[PDB]
C-alpha cells in the first residue's frame, strides 16, 4: 500500500509450470521415495497445490495469472495436466489437429471452458 | 402391312392362345414383384444396416489413442 494510494494490480505470467513438477520428478528417486503411478513422485498433488495456492488474490490486491501448461505426448490424461485442471478458472486447450489444419490460433472450441 | 413384311406393334403381347391369358400374365407379374420385393429386402439388410454399425462407435477408440494409463 502506498499512502494516499490503493493497491496495485499485478500481472503474473509463468511459462511451462509443468517443468516445475518435471524437475521434481528428476530428483524424486534420489530422495528415496517409491515411484507413483507412471513415473511421478508420490507427492505430486501436494507439491503442486502448495505452489498453486499462493497465486490467488486476497482482500488486498489482485493477481491476474496466465500460465502455459505443457502436455506430455499430447495426452491430456497424464497425471500432471490432469491434476492442474482443478486449480484454474479458465482453461484454454490447444489441439494439434487444428494447428496441422492451418487454423491459428489452434484453440479447441469444445474443450475450452470458463466459470465466467 | 407391306408387300413383303407385316409388322404388328402391340401394347402388351403374349404368345399364348386363349382369352384368359391374365392367368399366365399373373405368373410374370408375381415373379417380377417377388424379385423387386426381395431386392429391397437386401438393400436395407446388407447395406444400410452394416454401414451404420461400422460408423457407430469409432470415436470411443480414437480418444484413448495416446493414453499410458
Amino acid at each position: 500500500k502506498d499512502e494516499n494510494g490503493k493497491g496495485r494490480d499485478v500481472l503474473l505470467f509463468v511459462d511451462n509450470i509443468y517443468r516445475y513438477t518435471l524437475a521434481g520428478t528428476e530428483v524424486s528417486a534420489l530422495l528415496g521415495r517409491m515411484p507413483s503411478a507412471v513415473g511421478y513422485q508420490p507427492t505430486l498433488a501436494e507439491e503442486m497445490g502448495v505452489l498453486q495456492e499462493r497465486i490467488t488474490s486476497t482482500k488486498s490486491g489482485s493477481i491476474t495469472s496466465i500460465q502455459a501448461v505443457y502436455v506430455p505426448a499430447d495426452d491430456l490424461t497424464d497425471p500432471s495436466p490432469a491434476t492442474t485442471f482443478a486449480h484454474l478458472d479458465a482453461t484454454v486447450v490447444l489441439s494439434r489437429d487444428i494447428a496441422s489444419s492451418g487454423i491459428y490460433p489452434a484453440i479447441d472450441p469444445l474443450d475450452s471452458t470458463s466459470r465466467q | 402391312v407391306q408387300p413383303h413384311v407385316v409388322t404388328v406393334l402391340a401394347d402388351t403381347a403374349i404368345r399364348a392362345d386363349n382369352l384368359d391369358e391374365a392367368a399366365i400374365l399373373e405368373a410374370r407379374k408375381n415373379a417380377e414383384q417377388l424379385l423387386a420385393n426381395q431386392k429391397s429386402d437386401l438393400d436395407s439388410a446388407a447395406a444400410l444396416a452394416a454401414l451404420a454399425e461400422t460408423a457407430a462407435q469409432l470415436e470411443t477408440i480414437r480418444k484413448i489413442k495416446n493414453r499410458a494409463q
